[PDB]
């Protein structure tokens, strides 16, 4: 079980910080990932770290995207910086078992197991 | 350059309790192009950093595939619990390799596909069970399918054309790779 915090209304070059907080679990020996959903578009994987700390990041989010675990504070935070139009959607973290580290080429919905219900992210003026 | 298309290409996948083996040897492997197909919804790695693939060599490279469910390809990965990764396909933990998946259900949906649900035991890692013979809950196997407690161990997918990506049919494709002392078959482009 995942709850999700951070999302909101938030101009274009803004700043947003989500975060996916974990209960019943801990996320130290999980891989945890953040995926958007657009309306009527399928989930598309925005950035998610393993274990091994290797990380991904979709191409559209490199430079202004920063996945985080906090394996003390039991967080892991996406800070959403430069904000743009094109990133309003839906967002998720997902979490799955990872007790050996994975290291992505991509990054998918059909990577992760459990899921949180999604917090709205929407950029506009 | 390793025939990776195929593998990846084939019009034909296997149920995933008859998962195929494929050799892969005495070819060069740019994985790098193998993954320009933006069709994989999964490409992770295990043991090796993908973008150290292009410089590694290994003595022995085998390609598995197989049809499962869009919610059960995360099974398809070392230390998994599942239907899948302890009755039909299952990993090491120190699986050393890649596990590329895509949505087929262009091509297997209404397709005959099958997956274990019943099983005495749980698969050593890469362990293939092609067996057919009926599972006796509390009961012996070979019992009666008519009578009660008597199961055929082997159950249709049913790739219907109205189910959620979760449930439409997803072919993957495990690429396993070892280096032991012995000579050298796959190499990448840096170290040909
Ligand atoms: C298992 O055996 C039964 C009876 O011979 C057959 O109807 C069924 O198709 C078989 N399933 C397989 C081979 O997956």
């Amino acid at each position: 079980q995942l709850q999700e915090s951070g999302g909101g209304l938030v101009q274009p070059g803004g700043s947003l910080r989500l975060t996916c907080a974990p209960s019943g679990f801990t996320l130290d020996y999980y891989a945890i990932g953040w995926f958007r959903q657009a309306p009527g578009k399928e989930r598309e994987g925005v950035s998610c770290i393993s274990s091994n700390n290797s990380t991904y990041y979709a191409d559209s989010v490199k430079g202004r995207f920063t996945i985080s675990r906090d394996n003390a504070k039991n967080t892991v935070y996406l800070q959403m910086n430069s904000l743009k139009p094109e990133d309003t959607a839906v967002y998720y973290c997902a979490a799955e078992p990872d007790y050996s580290g994975v290291y992505y080429y991509t990054c998918g919905w059909t990577d992760f197991g459990s899921w949180g219900q999604g917090t709205q992210v929407t950029v506009s003026s | 350059l390793c025939p990776f298309s195929q593998v990846f290409n084939a019009t034909r996948f296997p149920s995933v309790y008859a998962w195929t083996r494929e050799r892969i040897s005495n070819c060069i492997a740019d994985y790098s192009v193998l993954y320009n197909s933006t069709s994989f919804s999964t490409f992770r790695c295990y043991g090796v950093s993908p973008t150290k693939l292009n410089d590694l060599c290994f003595s022995n490279v085998y390609a598995d595939s197989m049809v499962v469910r869009g919610d059960e390809v995360r099974q398809i990965a070392p230390s998994q619990t599942g239907v899948i990764a302890d009755y039909n396909y299952k990993l090491p933990d120190d699986f050393t390799g890649c596990v590329i998946a895509w949505n087929s259900k262009a091509k297997d949906e209404n397709g005959q596909y099958f997956y274990r649900l019943f099983r005495k035991s749980k698969l050593l890692p890469f362990q293939r069970d092609v067996s057919n013979v009926t599972y006796g809950s509390g009961k012996n196997d070979g019992c009666n399918p008519s009578e009660a407690d008597c199961y055929w161990p082997l159950l249709k997918y049913g790739f219907t054309s109205s189910v959620s990506q979760d449930y439409q049919p997803y072919r993957v494709v495990v690429l396993s790779f070892e280096l032991l002392n012995a000579p050298a078959t796959v190499c990448g482009p840096k170290r040909s």
